[PDB]
């Protein structure tokens, strides 16, 4: 039921994305619930790669992998919190080359025909940003001017390497295993 | 037509007209409820692109045209005196067909809606005309409900105009509908509109209904029944006491009420006429009732202050002392043994007459009826009889209820068909003729 | 047992009726969800309320109660649209709010209450009301100025918080210019105030909003006056009364605290 | 039940008043008809007393066209028998009056002129008698409300009339004052020329003058000797009684004659000053009729009689107060019960969106507007209708809404804007509070404890109407706060055991009805904040007796409620988690 | 042009004096008989004081000639209650007042 209201509220006609606090706490509590994360021993191995398959199951059976590609489609290539939430819960869902959601993923786009969903990540990847050394030379001077830094890090250079990495992961997620078909429809 | 062409020469397409005007609606038709979401959703998406389309292309003045040169015709027959009879038959199905497009065409789009503002104004204008009045009423309340810019250009004289659509059309929810959509709009409150609607609607008290709260008041009589007619043994002159042991004159917001006099019955049926068998009517209320209630004499539901040495409203230990003639018909009350200076005189007398006593909660009073019942504080004037010398010879006096229903347990609860008319009350001797 | 606890309680009762039956009503459902979250994350009520907790003396609080109530008639004004009376409210609750002390004495307990965004969405609803046919409730936007101008100029924090919100301000730029006597009660007066002496914030400013500065300027020195031509004023082909304006912007902007940022 | 017929009817509330189901309808599975009613079923029956309704399309005696009026002839409106001549016909006279009354004036006073028009008061509407119907069989006039007389012989000698006559002190009458409900003539004896209806039918012209009370009657163009003489305030219909001998029987003409208005200017305020006639919509034809059902009260006042003593006579007594609301008609001069609106629906449709009217011209602090309909809406009247358990649905949610707009919704606002912020002061009290309430880590009662934080003040302003300073437009009209907190306690309390039975006849005909009205005025009062301590302790064992007992019986929590609800409790289920965090955050600055 | 209509007698003797406090239950009907205001339905007694233009000139003139437990009928023309301009929202324009009043208590 949770599922189907986050898919429905993606699906219902909107100019923009809406920041929702539900969904932006319950995609992460998904996430973490299906990560979930000295040589291990074969059986060890076996064991975790089994109980993630299960975890993944869990979500994807209720329906997780078209909830994941109708809130990016809605997005419309404007990066936010909601949209960094949702690629956290692709990763999550597509660790491993999961093919059975790679499969699902697949088989929504052909079916549903969704263009919204392409033109949101061309659009993601174009607003993805980079070094800016006029902001790195700004930053410098103000910390040798003496004055306190508001972020220890310096978040204005490379605003968000979190979201470029995970958006791309999901693509390479998607296309792992050589999944052929993908591979073509991207 | 209207530069007087020959009805003949001018082509006029009715058939093709209401045809498209409902395709065009059948078109521009709203999803329906039952549907999927998902379906729902890309029917909700054709219909805004179609209504985007159709506004770029400015068809919405396309509809207003026609229905502003379809109104110059004032009805149907005034239409196929001008046009032809057919399009006299079509005129009405035309104009309703075009104000469902434009509320098709408006509705749930807030462009739209924002567009139709400048032309709000004009819509308005013909509001009163029976013929456009559910279609204008509509057309507003999509245009009120989605743009918030109609409600600023909305004026004192449009929500008269809307208000005296209420007093000239009867009540019609779908105004007050309207009304509501002009106060607030997506949570924002128009104080403007809140006032003007308040003052221009609500002090008049006459198109709104009205509620107040009314103590519920009984009647109790006596046995006898009272009647005069031609060559009947019945004494025309009758007299009876009431004094209060206690009355509590405020006993919840509203005023005790306490009333007493005579009433008389319809025709001969012992069942008293004229007024409702429960509610918050008393002696007076009706036509057939007579009052008094210590500072006014009561008839027909209208109070007439009447003098008496030291007026005031019925108090504990008040003796009122009722006189009922008959042979004249006349009325009159007397209290505390000093006359009341006014009577009821020249009522009708086709009926019987009986004492009566209305009351609400918080009294004790106390039937004086003359004799063995009780004793009268004051001598009768001459005449005048006490009301227990009318029981008819084989029954008692009692004091019951006036009306058949009382309170008790439902299930046994006794209820009434209709009686017998009570015609042995009078005893006239019928003549065998010889 | 019983759950013994009101978040046992709740966090059983929601999955017992979402378990039990298919809910219809998405604002149940919604509504379900949260108070569930709220029950297994309650690390994060105390994270959300501690920011928006002050303490204060005993001494100041009446004057407290009083900036409490003014604050919340300017806060229940935003659900009405503006008119005349709700011109005289605004005015007064702000006068009574710059005339109370703890306005000087608490800036961050002002911040916290977020005075600056009740002001500025206030005027935002206002400016937004009638832009091609002038600005109307023009002594609005002046007092919501004056008030924000003040704010920046009590604190070093609040005038980076004021500093948020330039995008929208060198927008809504050419509200009042032209008119004289609002001087220094404009949205470009509020943007000014919200980096005068700041070396932190003026490095900050980027480059998107001194071009849309520039480009004012610009349309200001190639076309006249449209108000004053209305009133009669000579057409002279450029506007000096708002390239003025304009341009005491970019003075504040380029230099700061007597040396010039080169940058 | 038919002539001096007596009978009993049960429905088996207690089945052992049943005295034959056990014998047959046990056994067959049959139920009595109110198995699981806690309040007994009302009673309807036929109504004795006829009253004025409008004509039905589906009539099959009477039809009712409404000619328009063109520019030389005045709106009419016609009433004709569909079926005369035919069998089943009936040939009985027929009462018919207008919708609309014409009021006369308070005090009474002590070419056509355009001016004289303006200034008049008297107004005109005339009858068409069609030739080929009988006149003797017509009558022309005004009646009052009061009319209700139906008798297939009808004179106008045996009219309802009273004289008052109020005299001086000596007794001499110095004014006698003539009442009666109808006020009408004969077109038999208006026909005195003779021969003139044959070829044109009669008009009976009927002018009254609400300044001065004078109803005169002019008929074929001369004034007829009978006239009279209404006291002040006097309403009056347009009434015609007529028995048909013509497939046509008369017309209502809605004209107006020289130095005269027409009736509509009369009828309708907007009109006042407009001579052109006009028949808007709201007038239309009724006739007397006796298709209505009258609705038994539930509950009757108790009146005890007795006779003392031979001379003490017979004591009346009744001291329990029994009350009910009265919904007005303002056009027809009636009023009936609000419960009798349970099946009157075009009423009950109105009367709720009128009440929804009333909640959103004061929404959102508009006092002003509040303490304007306090003077419509009253304390005593939301209160009944608060309590009311036969109230309709609509009509109930109505009124629920309507109080929480006036008197409560501005404050609880008030305290919602500002939830989310702690301004707690350091005192004295603050430093005392602790997080646990002992030493055992036991949580205390959510609500219950001590709380320092500052909150909003709570104001409110008498709405009185005879003073005439302004400053209490500021601030929500009065009420009364403690008896609305154990009113509330006292109807959830007993919500909770009758709907758990799952009785078939729940408060308002729904779930629904019986606990979302209460349920969003106990939310409101809880967010207000005026429950303290006990009734807080109440209120939430309540809700959950095991979880929230102090140191069988199930709460609101689980009892299979519909979704409406279920939505409110979640609502107070994030109140007391509120209540809740700003304990902690009160307990760690005590810390600090 | 305000006529009273004595209801109920009362002491006969003490009357309002200027500077005093009449505490009174009042309940107003408008002239056609439709209630508009009863502090009676607001349980709660009306005070005001005299000669300090409180009230209405016609309640005024009214409970300055009731006397102590006295209940009488007020008829106020529309001259001195609400003139022409009327009460928003409650009272119509031109319109005579008629107030039932009880002179509780002094004060």
């Amino acid at each position: 039921q949770l599922i189907l209201l986050f898919s429905r509220t993606a699906l219902t006609e909107k100019c923009k994305l809406e920041e929702d606090f539900l969904y932006m706490a319950y995609a992460d509590i998904m996430a973490k619930s299906c990560h979930d994360e000295e040589v291990k021993s074969f059986e060890e191995k076996e064991m975790e790669k089994q109980k993630l398959l299960y975890q993944q199951a869990r979500l994807h059976d209720r329906g997780a992998a078209e909830m994941v590609l109708q809130t990016i489609s809605a997005s419309k290539g404007e990066t936010g919190p909601m949209v960094a939430a949702t690629l956290k819960l692709g990763i999550a869902i597509l660790n491993g080359g999961n093919s059975t959601v790679q499969q699902k993923m697949l088989d929504y786009l052909k079916e549903k025909k969704d263009v919204g969903f392409f033109q949101s990540l061309a659009g993601l990847m174009q607003s993805c940003s980079v070094l800016d050394l006029n902001a790195f030379e700004r930053q410098n001077k103000a910390e040798g001017l003496g004055m306190v830094t508001e972020e220890g890090s310096g978040e204005k250079v490379l605003q968000d390497d979190e979201f470029t990495c995970d958006l791309f992961r999901f693509l390479q997620l998607l296309c792992e295993g050589h999944n052929s078909d993908f591979q073509n429809y991207l | 037509l209207s530069k007087k062409a020959k009805a003949s020469t001018v082509d006029l397409p009715i058939e093709s007209v209401s045809l498209s005007l409902q395709d065009l609606i059948g078109y521009f038709h709203p999803p329906d409820e039952h549907l999927e979401h998902e379906d729902k959703q890309n029917r909700l998406r054709a219909l805004k692109n179609r209504q985007n389309l159709f506004q770029e292309e400015g068809m919405i003045n396309l509809v207003l045209e026609c229905i502003d040169r379809l109104h110059v015709y004032s009805s149907a027959a005034h239409f196929a005196d001008v046009a032809g009879r057919e399009a006299g038959e079509s005129w009405k199905s035309i104009l309703n067909s075009l104000y469902e497009l434009l509320a098709a065409l408006i509705r749930g789009n807030r462009k739209n809606c924002a567009q139709f503002s400048g032309s709000l104004d004009w819509l308005i204008s013909r509001l009163e005309r029976l013929e456009a009045s559910s279609g204008i009423l509509e057309v507003l309340h999509c245009v009120l409900v989605e743009s918030p810019e109609a409600l600023n250009i909305i004026k004192e004289g449009h929500i008269k105009s809307i208000i005296s659509l209420l007093d000239k059309h009867g009540r019609n929810h779908k105004v007050l509908d309207v009304l509501c959509s002009l106060c607030v709009c997506h949570g924002v409150a128009v104080r403007s509109n809140q006032h003007l609607i308040c003052d221009n609607l609500l002090p008049g008290r006459d198109l709104l209904l009205q509620t107040r709260l009314v103590n519920h008041v009984s009647s109790m009589r006596p046995n006898i029944f009272l009647g005069v007619s031609e060559g009947s043994a019945q004494y025309k002159k009758w007299y009876y006491e009431l004094m209060v042991d206690h009355t509590e004159p405020f006993v919840t917001a509203e005023a005790t009420h306490l009333r007493v006099g005579w009433a008389s019955t319809e025709g001969y049926s012992p069942y008293p006429g004229g007024g409702e068998e429960w509610g918050g009517n008393g002696v007076g209320d009706d036509l057939f009732s007579y009052g008094f209630d210590g500072l006014h004499l009561w008839s027909g539901c209208i109070a007439r202050t009447v003098s008496s040495p030291n007026q005031h409203l019925l108090r504990t230990d008040d003796v009122i002392s009722c006189c009922l003639d008959l042979s004249a018909p006349s009325i009159s009350f007397r209290i505390n043994g000093q006359p009341v200076q006014g009577m009821f005189e020249n009522f009708n007398i086709d009926g019987l007459f009986f004492p009566v006593v209305s009351f609400s909660a918080g009294i004790k009073v106390r039937f004086l009826l003359g004799g063995r019942h009780g004793e009268f504080k004051f001598l009768p004037p001459p005449g005048y009889a006490p009301c227990y010398e009318a029981v008819l010879p084989k029954e008692k006096l009692k004091v019951e209820h006036s009306r058949e229903y009382k309170q008790e347990r439902t299930y046994t609860r006794d209820l009434l068909g209709p009686t017998v008319s009570l015609t042995q009350a009078a005893f006239t001797p019928i003549p065998v003729d010889t | 047992k019983k759950s013994s606890t009101l978040q046992q309680l709740i966090s059983e009762t929601m999955v017992r009726w979402a378990q039990e039956s298919v809910i219809e009503d998405p604002e149940l459902v919604r509504a379900m969800f949260v108070l569930l979250h709220r029950q297994y994350d309650g690390i994060g009520g105390l994270v959300r309320a501690l920011p928006k907790t002050y303490t204060i003396n005993g001494v100041s609080v009446e004057d407290t109660i009083n900036l409490l109530a003014s604050l919340g008639q300017i806060r229940s004004l935003l659900s009405v649209r503006m008119g005349k009376e709700e011109e005289k409210l605004m005015i007064r609750g702000l006068g009574d709010i710059m005339n109370n002390k703890v306005f000087y004495q608490h800036p961050n307990l002002m911040r916290a209450l977020g005075m600056h965004e009740t002001v500025m969405e206030v005027m935002v609803n206002v400016l937004g009301g009638g832009e091609s046919k002038e600005i109307t409730f023009p002594k609005m936007v002046a007092n919501c100025c004056r008030f924000l101008c003040y704010f920046c100029r009590i604190s070093r924090q609040n005038q980076k918080a004021m500093f948020d919100h330039l995008s929208y301000l060198l927008e809504n730029s050419s509200v009042g210019l032209a008119s004289p006597a609002m001087r220094g009660s404009t949205p470009l007066d509020v943007a000014a105030a919200s980096v005068m002496d700041n070396n932190e914030l003026a490095l900050a400013l980027r480059e998107p909003d001194l071009e849309k500065v520039v480009r004012y300027l610009a349309g200001c020195g190639l076309q006249s006056c449209q108000m004053l031509v209305s009133k009669g004023y000579p057409d002279i082909g450029w506007n000096p009364v708002e390239g003025e304006r304009y341009l005491d912007f970019l003075r504040f902007a380029v230099f700061c605290n007597g040396e010039s940022v080169e940058e | 039940l038919g002539v001096a017929q007596v009978g009993r009817m049960n429905f088996g509330k207690d089945v052992s008043t049943l005295k034959y189901f056990t014998i047959c309808g046990l056994q067959e599975g049959y139920e009595p008809f109110a198995v699981n009613t806690n309040r007994d079923i009302t009673m309807w029956l036929s109504k004795r007393l006829p009253q004025f309704l409008q004509v039905p399309s589906n009539h099959e005696h009477i039809e009712v066209t409404r000619i328009d009026g063109t520019i030389d002839s005045s709106p009419c409106l016609k009433v004709t028998q569909k079926s005369f001549g035919s069998q089943n016909s009936n040939t009985d006279i027929m009462f018919y009056r207008l919708s609309m009354p014409i009021e006369c004036a308070e005090v009474f006073s002590k070419r056509d002129d355009y001016d004289f028009l303006m200034q008049t008061s008297t107004y005109y509407y005339s009858v068409r008698i069609f030739p080929g119907q009988e006149p003797a069989n017509v009558w022309v006039g005004w009646i009052t409300s009061d009319f209700h007389q139906y008798d297939t012989g009808f004179d106008l000698d045996r009219v309802r009339t009273v004289t008052v006559t109020l005299g001086d002190e000596k007794g001499k009458v110095h004014e006698s004052i003539k009442r009666s409900n109808c006020y009408m003539v004969c077109a038999g004896e208006s026909m005195s020329p003779g021969q003139g209806r044959n070829n044109n039918g009669l008009e009976i012209g009927c002018v009254v003058d609400a300044a001065s009370g004078l109803l005169t009657f002019i008929a074929n163009g001369k004034e007829l000797s009978t006239y009279y003489q209404v006291e002040p305030s006097t309403k009056l219909f347009p009434a015609v009684f007529a028995q048909a001998t013509s497939p046509n029987v008369f017309q209502f003409e809605l004209g107006r004659i020289k130095n005269v208005m027409p009736l509509s200017a009369g009828l309708f305020k907007s009109e006042h000053k407009n001579p052109v006639p006009q028949c808007p919509p709201r007038l239309h034809v009724q006739f007397l009729s006796h298709v209505l059902w009258s609705r038994m009260p539930n509950q009757f006042l108790k009146v005890d009689v007795s006779r003392i003593s031979e001379r003490q006579g017979w004591l009346v007594q009744c001291l329990d107060p029994l009350q009910f609301m009265s919904l007005h008609i303002p056009e027809e001069n009636r009023s009936v019960d609000i419960l009798e609106l349970t099946e009157q629906e075009e009423l009950l449709k109105f009367h709720y969106h009128t009440l929804r009217l009333y909640s959103a011209v004061c929404a959102l602090g508009n006092h002003r507007v509040a303490h304007a309909l306090c003077s419509h809406v009253d304390e005593p009247q939301l209160l009944y209708a608060i309590e009311n358990k036969y109230m309709p649905g609509l009509l109930r949610a109505g009124y629920y809404d309507l109080l929480i707009d006036i008197h409560l919704s501005s404050y609880a606002t008030a305290r919602l804007m500002m939830n989310n912020e702690y301004i707690v002061p350091m005192t004295e009290e603050t430093k005392s509070i602790t997080l646990f309430p002992d030493e055992n880590k036991k949580h205390g009662l959510p609500g219950i404890g001590l709380s320092t934080s500052l909150r909003p003040r709570m104001q409110f302003s008498s709405p009185s109407f005879v003073s005439i300073s302004n400053e209490c437009y500021q601030y929500s009209p009065e009420f009364p706060l403690d008896i609305l907190k154990s009113k509330t306690i006292q109807m959830l309390t007993e919500a909770v055991k009758e709907g758990s039975l799952h009785a078939r006849d729940p408060v308002g005909g729904t779930t629904e009805f019986l606990f979302v009205p209460l349920i969003k005025l106990f939310y409101t009062l809880l967010i207000m904040g005026i429950f303290h301590n006990e009734d807080l302790k109440h209120i939430l064992q309540l809700i959950e007796p095991s979880v929230f007992k102090e140191a069988p019986k199930e709460g609101l929590l689980q009892m299979k409620l519909p979704e409406p609800v279920k939505l409110q409790m979640c609502l107070l289920l994030q109140y007391l988690c509120d209540c809740q965090v700003r304990h902690r955050i009160e307990a760690i600055v005590a810390f600090s | 042009g305000v006529e009273i209509e004595t209801i109920s007698p009362g002491d006969g003797r003490t009357f309002p004096k200027k500077g005093q406090t009449c505490v009174v239950h009042y309940t107003g009907m408008l002239q056609n008989g439709k209630k508009f205001d009863s502090s009676r339905d607001r349980n709660k007694p009306f005070k005001f004081r005299i000669g300090k233009q409180e009230v209405i000139k016609g309640f005024e003139e009214g409970a300055a000639q009731m006397s102590l437990g006295q209940r009488a009928k007020l008829t106020c023309t529309p001259d001195v209650a609400y003139g022409a301009t009327g009460h928003p929202g409650v009272i119509p324009p031109n319109a005579t007042l008629i107030f039932d009043v009880e002179l509780l208590n002094l004060e």
